[PDB]
RNA sequence: GAAAUGAGCGGAGUAUUUGAGCUGUGCACGGCGCGCACGCACUCUUCUCCGUGAUGCUCCAUGUUGGCGAU
RNA sequence: UGCAAGGCCGGAAAGAAAAGAAUUAGAGGCACCAAGUGGGCCUUCUUCGGUAAGCGGAGCAGGCGAUGCGGAAUGAACCGC
RNA sequence: UAAGCCCAAUUAGUGAUUGCCCAUUAUUCCUUUGGUAAGGGCGGAAACAAAGGAGAAAGUGUAGCCCUUCCGAUGUAGAUGUGGCCUGGAGGUUAGGACGAAGCUUAUGGCGUGAGCCUAAGAUGGACCGGCCUCUAGUGCAGAUCUUGGUUGGCGU
């Protein structure tokens, strides 16, 4: 498949929202934790300092989730699951599982050239050529 | 620079009342820089000399005075100023000016600076051309000599804001930058 | 130790928020009780009246029906 | 005012005006007042009797009680949030009949003398036209307005 | 089929009915236009010849007093005091640079009065209206600010045979007419730009050398870098 | 930048979906939103909107009282014309204290087993909201009714009880324990059983 | 150009009726104890008409000219 | 036969004219349940004690508290927003 | 011959408008999100193989049933909502794993406003475990002169 077109990716915010002030700290995860400091810079909004996350921030709903090949992912875990990404084809793109075994990819590689169903983790090599 | 103080005349009356069945109409000149100011010039002296509002209040006319030919003429602007020491000076400050409407200007650009006094508190009176055998002062009475000629001495020839330049060359009309 | 006695300050502010709520019309809550007591004895003898002349009337507004 | 008794900071204001002292008239007793009239709670010192408190002396409201020498009155009075409808009961010397309402009779019965000439008769005083219109002025008389020197000698 | 071939015969109807209405409404837009501009034009001659008679005689032609007054909004919405702001709110100035026509009698006067470091007003001309109507009028439609785009979106708005088109809004907002409120209470609140330009000082009056309170027809130029 | 001061204030709480979890009252209101908007009745409006409600704001009706208010319609009713059938988004209960009853229609969102007995023996019907759907579909020629929300336990203990005017009642479980001060004239005062406005 | 709703893209023509002039006759206006600066009533300048529902509920797909790109 | 009261019956009703003759981003009226707070502080103006105070205490409003942003080089509170 | 003070202009007695520089303001154009939100469509119109395409759910809330329109949006203390995220166990269902599960590692990108989720590579590991709906609780750390273990600069002082 090709994947269905829309209008261009924006991406309002490609910078991740992280931490305040965790470089400092080797604790400190990068994931964000909101400000409840009474005197805290970042939460009292000045000029020079993180931003904060937002409902602004959204994402442009026409496309929002896609990946950068034009597919919606979808997770699968079997050959039985390639079956319902047939009609939903240009839309969705498998993913395997990490879980799931090399005995069992080929399974999935083989159909999902048969059956041409995009997989966002396998048989890229092969779709090269065809 | 062509003034910026114009002559409206404005002309107005109380209203028709009951009381005052047909009331009586004023007129009124001052320098004002547009009609609006003019207008409430005429309402502050109907206040403070005839009791009349502008509420109660008719503008029958506010008209601009057109000027004249230019020439150069001797101006009385008889002209009266408050401040809160010495409140209500009066002088008589004659002009020199072409037009007559540019010389209650110059009186207002140096009732400014010989007295530091502003637009409102300042009243006009009597602007008139006079001739040249009635200027008193020897400051505008030195103009009548019928053989002037002065030199215009100690200049800033500036170029022509087309051509202007920041760096010339020093005995030269080039501009090596700009 | 000593601290700030009495203000007035923000109250004005607090009381416009819900509003001042208005007076109520006067044919909400007028009670009669507590009045001149013999005017409202007499009331009480026109009522009575009233209400049975309000069961008659209703009455034959049914016969006036029942009939055409 | 360092004490919060019934009559306090009442110096001016349960006084009586100037050459306007004594008892109340006769015209007040003749005064009849009817349940559902507005009326005017003004406190008359030289009665000092049954008198309203001193919040409600430029108050007028409706009656609701009527007594044989008292006036039920109420009136409302904003507390917090909120206008409850105080009923306070007075002596009659210090109610008034209200004028409150004297504009709004005049025009209605306006509205019953038109529509006696329009729908029997014809006859009708003429509707005003506005002064605010733009007519001609001939100046019957005329001045300088000028700020002459002699102004400022005073 | 035999569902779907009623429906789209009579939607066979409502297209013809709509092709008529557009064209009906069309030409007593055209009609009633004209006779707005012979009123504008013929009047406007009135006044010359009058000002003349009165100026032959040595007389006085007193202008009838501004009955329309434009009024926009020129200081923001912070540190307003309670009576100043219910008085913004109550002719609909909630914003800076919110612009309402209003009537220019004695209730309104005293309420302009009352907030004039707030707002600039003025008295506007008709091309400031028409200006404002066309470029920057909309309407409060089912409860949302619609843009106008046709008349028969201003027909389906008041309902008032009288107001059936843009011409119409201008009559009653120039000359004040039966109905004045209802076409401005019709319209939101205009929402102007900033002038082009500058302004000269908000803080003080026009008076003073600034930009606040009345500019007896002088509006109209502070109003076209706006528009 | 607007000036929207009380702006929030005139917001009020509409819930257009429903809390319960039956699915056939979501089955109604899969019925009854269609026919909200589908139809410009007034009847399936308020039957759409009644049936989004709590079950404490869908406070039941006696049988009793259908008995009432339908008489004094039967009244003014020309008898050419039948009975309107009676609907309420509720229950209906029984009422022992009245015996006999007319043959009256009745559709309810649940009835008792012993008011769906005394309706049917009365020559009546016990109709459901399905099947009101297709007799009058729009709600011609019905009697709307609620059922009682005062009498409530919880209404009656609503107030102060013990500033003056209200009668409302205090929670205790001993009933002989608060009676003495501030509720006898003897015990230092009493609180004033009425109060102008 | 995947419904181009136009004084603009089309058809169909030589005119349409907006102003400016110059005006008639009543009224209104301005002076008196006849004027009307052409207000209200009934030759110059300008393009004027009719056109196409959705049998499309929604979304997404169609230029030109180079540069790069040969697994 | 008047008066006061509560009803009943019929009438009229610019739904409020004209005189500057209102306006509204005007859904009105009820009720339940319960947080946090109950140290405030600054300012134009009015003001009290004080020689005074970046002092103490009040009045009307607006602010900071709780809030940045654009300006006054810097400044919780000023100017603009 | 101000880059100072008081007045005044806006390209200058030339013929009329607004010298220009800067905002989390204003106007307007996009995108998001929430409404006391407001409208429309949802009986598959016909027709169409491979060698013009897919969707269309009567719907609080989703990867929102799909479109069109309008307005609002910051906030401490506080309240609330969330087919909002995360952890241990239990009831059900659906699947992974010696062709490599849990755990660990990261210049492994992807996408979500975010909490987070998921893929890839380990020249890591060596046997268990994921997703969804419900149920349950010893369920989320950055600081308590916090507890216990270890380490570190001072310092080869
Ligand atoms: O029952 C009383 C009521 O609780 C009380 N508010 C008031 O009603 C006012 C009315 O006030 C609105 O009532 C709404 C809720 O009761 C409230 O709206 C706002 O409430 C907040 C939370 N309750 C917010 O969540 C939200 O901003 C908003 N819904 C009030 O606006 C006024 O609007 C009316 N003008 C007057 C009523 N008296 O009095 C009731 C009497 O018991
Ligand atoms: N009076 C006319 C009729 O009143 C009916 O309502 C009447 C009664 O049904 C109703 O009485 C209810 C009672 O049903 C319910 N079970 C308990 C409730 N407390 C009572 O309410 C009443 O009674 C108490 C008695 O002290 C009063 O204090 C209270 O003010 C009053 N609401 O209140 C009215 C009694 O005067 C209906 N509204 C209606 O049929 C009709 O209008
Ligand atoms: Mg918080
Ligand atoms: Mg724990």
């Amino acid at each position: 498949v090709k994947p269905t077109v829309s209008k261009a990716i924006v991406k309002k915010r490609t910078k991740r929202f992280t931490r305040h002030r965790y470089e400092l700290f080797p604790q400190l995860s990068s994931s964000w934790r909101k400000p409840r400091g009474e005197d805290s810079p970042v939460r009292r909004r000045y000029k020079g300092q993180k931003a904060m996350p937002n409902k602004g921030y959204g994402s442009d709903r026409a496309t929002k989730y896609i990946t950068p090949s034009g597919f919606r992912s979808f997770p699968i875990n079997n050959v039985e699951d390639l079956y319902m990404l047939v009609m939903q084809n240009r839309k969705y793109a498998g993913v395997i599982s990490h879980t799931v075994g090399a005995r069992k990819r080929k399974a999935i590689a083989r159909k999902a050239m048969e059956l041409d169903v995009r997989l966002a983790n396998g048989n890229a090599k092969l779709r090269k050529i065809a | 620079v062509k003034p910026h103080l114009r002559h409206y005349q404005v002309v107005g009356r109380e209203s028709p009342s009951e009381k005052n069945p047909e009331p009586t109409v004023y007129k009124f000149e001052v320098f004002a820089p547009n009609f609006v100011v003019a207008k409430s010039r005429f309402w502050r002296m109907m206040r403070v000399k005839n009791k009349v509002k502008a509420t109660h209040g008719d503008v029958l006319s506010c008209k601009v005075v057109k000027d004249a030919k230019l020439v150069a003429r001797n101006y009385l602007v008889d002209i009266a100023y408050y401040s809160q020491r010495c409140g209500y000076t009066r002088m008589v400050k004659e002009f020199r000016d072409v037009s007559k409407t540019g010389a209650v200007s110059q009186a207002y650009h140096d009732l400014a600076s010989r007295h530091r006094a502003r637009y409102h508190n300042i009243e006009v009176l009597n602007v008139k051309s006079i001739p040249d055998h009635e200027v008193k002062h020897l400051s505008i009475a030195q103009y009548h000599a019928p053989n002037l000629s002065f030199p215009l001495l100690q200049r800033r020839i500036k170029a022509a804001r087309k051509d202007r330049a920041i760096f010339v060359k020093k005995n030269t009309k080039r501009a090596v930058v700009a | 130790a000593k601290s700030k006695n009495h203000t007035n300050h923000n109250q004005s502010s607090k009381n416009h928020r819900n509003g001042i709520k208005g007076p109520m019309p006067l044919h909400l809550h007028n009670s009669k009780r507590g009045s001149w007591l013999p005017a409202l004895v007499n009331a009480r003898r026109v009522r009575k009246h009233n209400q049975k002349a309000a069961l008659k009337k209703r009455r034959e507004r049914i016969a006036a029906f029942a009939a055409k | 005012v360092h004490s919060y008794g019934y009559k306090s900071g009442t110096r001016h204001l349960f006084a009586k005006k100037f050459r306007k002292h004594g008892a109340p008239s006769v015209s007040t007793i003749l005064t009849n007042i009817k349940v559902g009239d507005y009326v005017d709670v003004v406190a008359d010192s030289a009665v000092r009797e049954g008198m309203p408190h001193k919040y409600y002396h430029g108050r007028t409201g409706i009656v609701w009680n009527v007594t044989p020498r008292g006036v039920g009155v109420i009136i409302n009075k904003p507390v917090r949030t909120r206008t409850l409808r105080k009923r306070i009961c007075v002596r009659f010397e210090h109610v008034r009949k209200s004028r409150c309402q004297e504009a709004f009779k005049a025009k209605e019965h306006q509205f019953q003398a038109y529509l006696a000439a329009k729908k029997a008769g014809k006859a009708l005083p003429p509707l005003k036209k506005s002064s605010r219109m733009g007519g001609i002025v001939r100046p019957k008389n005329v001045e300088v307005l000028a700020r002459r020197v002699a102004d400022y000698e005073a | 089929a035999a569902f779907k071939q009623q429906q789209t015969e009579n939607f066979k109807k409502a297209v013809v009915a709509r092709k008529a209405a557009k064209a009906a409404l069309k030409k007593t837009a055209y009609l009633r236009a004209r006779k707005y501009s012979r009123e504008y034009r013929g009047a406007e001659k009135k006044l010359v010849t009058l000002r003349r008679q009165a100026a032959s005689h040595g007389n006085y032609y007193l202008e009838a007093k501004p009955k329309v007054a434009v009024v926009t909004r020129i200081r923001g919405i912070a540190k307003v005091n309670p009576k100043q702001r219910k008085i913004l709110q109550l002719l609909r100035l909630r914003q800076i640079f919110n612009t309402v026509f209003v009537k220019m009698n004695k209730p309104m006067e005293n309420m302009l009065r009352a907030v004039e470091p707030y707002i600039a007003y003025g008295y506007p001309s008709l091309a400031t209206v028409r200006a404002m109507v066309y470029k920057r009028g909309y309407l409060k439609i089912n409860g949302q600010r619609v843009k106008i785009t046709d008349n028969q979106m201003i027909k389906d708005k008041y309902n008032n045979a009288d107001i059936v088109c843009a011409e119409d809004m201008v009559n009653q907002i120039y000359t004040c007419g039966k109905h004045f409120r209802t076409v401005t209470h019709g319209m939101w609140p205009f929402k102007l730009a900033p002038p082009a330009g500058g302004m000269r000082q908000k803080r003080r009056h026009f008076v003073e050398g600034g930009d606040y309170g009345n500019r007896d027809t002088l509006i109209n130029r502070f109003l076209a870098r706006m528009i | 930048g607007v000036d929207l001061t009380g702006i929030s204030k005139k917001s009020r709480v509409i819930r257009h979906h429903t809390y319960s979890t039956n699915p056939y009252i979501k089955l109604l209101i899969k019925l009854y939103k269609f026919l909200a908007k589908r139809t410009s009745s007034g009847f399936n409006k308020v039957v759409y909107q009644r049936l989004i409600k709590s079950r404490s704001n869908r406070a039941p009706i006696s049988l009793s009282r259908i008995a009432v208010v339908m008489k004094r319609k039967a009244v003014f009713t020309a008898k050419s014309k039948a009975a309107p059938i009676a609907v309420v988004v509720g229950d209906v209960l029984d009422d022992v204290r009245m015996a006999r009853i007319p043959a009256m229609r009745v559709c309810a969102l649940r009835f008792s087993k012993s008011a769906r007995q005394s309706i049917v023996a009365a020559g009546g019907e016990c109709l459901t909201f399905d099947q009101l759907a297709m007799i009058a579909p729009t709600g011609k020629n019905t009697y709307l009714l609620r059922g009682r929300k005062s009498g409530r336990e919880s209404v009656r203990h609503f107030g102060a009880s013990g500033v003056p005017g209200s009668h409302s009642k205090p929670y205790a479980t001993n009933r002989g324990k608060e009676t003495k001060r501030g509720r006898r004239t003897g015990r230092s005062y009493k609180r004033k059983a009425f109060r102008h406005v």
